[PDB]
């Protein structure tokens, strides 16, 4: 009856410390709608943080991409905290450039 | 090349929270182009893509008009499907349809789509006839009995056949510089070592559009299918997507794998190879 | 452009 939330952390355009970017996290498979979710940096949840209208595909599963605009480091990281009705504790996906 | 419109409802109830959220969204293939949310400060449909926008004002208060009466009507379904599953007023429900018509590069009418789905399952559709319904259950059918009788399958039909070509054919023109114009993905592979016998391979593409693409890792000419990973394609926020497919390989052996890639805005399918 | 056509449950 509900379906668990697929999550993806990555950037609009490829890394490179010292120029900006955009740091996105795709969530998507889930179902019902209602879900929240914060991009963190070095842990703490970024203000001002935009996101997608709300849609589904063909398998009925809702998905929204939360976005905020960054400039990456070597020493700062960034992570997305999820959280849904089919999750007992807030999931976190760390941030790769290179996934 | 081929189209489609599609126009997608999602009527959520909220128990003890005022009346339940109705909101609808128009896309055209991978592009949004409007959106209409009854929680909005001033509820009426707005454009989310520069060629819509040249629309009369007649258009926007006709199209305004359709959302509000489809609010009353879903909330009004969602007050009708529970009774018809015996369900409590304290739960929360939705109700979601998507419907829209498919061209191909001609601008003819392909086929044409009309489903509807409560609580995730499906409900009820409409068949690609164009003129009978499916209903899932009991419940289903019960709406089936009044949509014939009301002749509904006559008038999605006439839409579908009519106006949802014709505008869409309108939109494509308008938009032609985007939505007629296919971006090829941008292709690289990375070499990432796993332990000191096997590494993983990593076919990206970037910046493609549409979403529609296909990644593939061949073994000696063999594909990969049940050994390669491959994530789910994702927006870059740009109105481009990405997508890559993976693969442990042993170590000396690379280059015995090549990766495939698909996508229409390349006149010829791919081949890649990790390149040391 | 979407069509009228009321679709009661």
């Amino acid at each position: 009856i509900q379906r668990t939330p697929k999550i993806q952390v990555y950037s609009r355009h490829p890394a490179e410390n010292g120029k900006s970017n955009f740091l996105n996290c795709y969530v998507s498979g889930f179902h019902p709608s209602d879900i929240e979710v914060d991009l963190l940096k070095n842990g703490e949840r970024i203000e001002k943080v935009e996101h997608s209208d709300l849609s589904f595909s063909k398998d009925w599963s809702f998905y929204l991409l939360y976005y905020t605009e960054f400039t990456p480091t070597e020493k700062d990281e960034y992570a997305c905290r999820v959280n849904h009705v089919t999750l007992s504790q807030p999931k976190i996906v760390k941030w790769d450039r290179d996934m | 090349g081929s189209h489609s419109m599609r126009y997608f409802y999602t009527a959520m109830s909220r128990p003890g929270r005022g009346e339940p959220r109705f909101i609808t969204v128009g896309y055209v293939d991978d592009t949004l182009f409007v959106r209409f949310d009854s929680d909005a400060t001033s509820p009426r449909k707005e454009p989310r893509a520069p060629w819509i926008e040249q629309e009369g004002p007649e258009y926007w208060d006709r199209e305004t008009q359709i959302s509000k009466t489809n609010t009353q009507t879903y909330r009004e379904n969602l007050r009708t499907a529970l009774r018809y599953y015996n369900q409590s007023e304290a739960g929360s429900h939705i109700i979601q349809r998507m419907y829209g018509c498919d061209v191909g590069p001609d601008g003819r009418l392909l086929r044409g789509y009309d489903q509807d789905a409560y609580d995730g399952k499906d409900y009820i559709a409409l068949n690609e006839d164009l003129s009978s319904w499916t209903a899932a259950d009991t419940a289903a059918q019960i709406t089936q009995r009044k949509w014939e009788a009301a002749r509904v399958a006559e008038q999605l039909r006439a839409y579908l056949e009519g106006l949802c070509v014709e505008s869409l054919r309108r939109y494509l023109e308008n938009g032609k510089e985007t939505l007629q114009r296919a971006d090829p993905p941008k292709t690289h592979v990375t070499h990432h070592p796993i332990s000191d016998h096997e590494v993983t391979l990593r076919c990206w593409a970037l910046g493609f559009y549409p979403a529609e693409i296909t990644l593939t890792w061949q073994r000696d000419g063999e594909d990969q299918t049940q050994d390669t990973e491959l994530v789910e394609t994702r927006p870059a926020g740009d109105r481009t997507f990405q997508k890559w497919a993976a693969v442990v390989v042993p170590s000396g052996e690379e280059q015995r794998y090549t990766c495939h890639v698909q996508h229409e805005g390349l006149p010829k399918p791919l081949t890649l190879r990790w390149e040391p | 452009e979407e069509p009228t056509v009321i679709k009661k449950y």
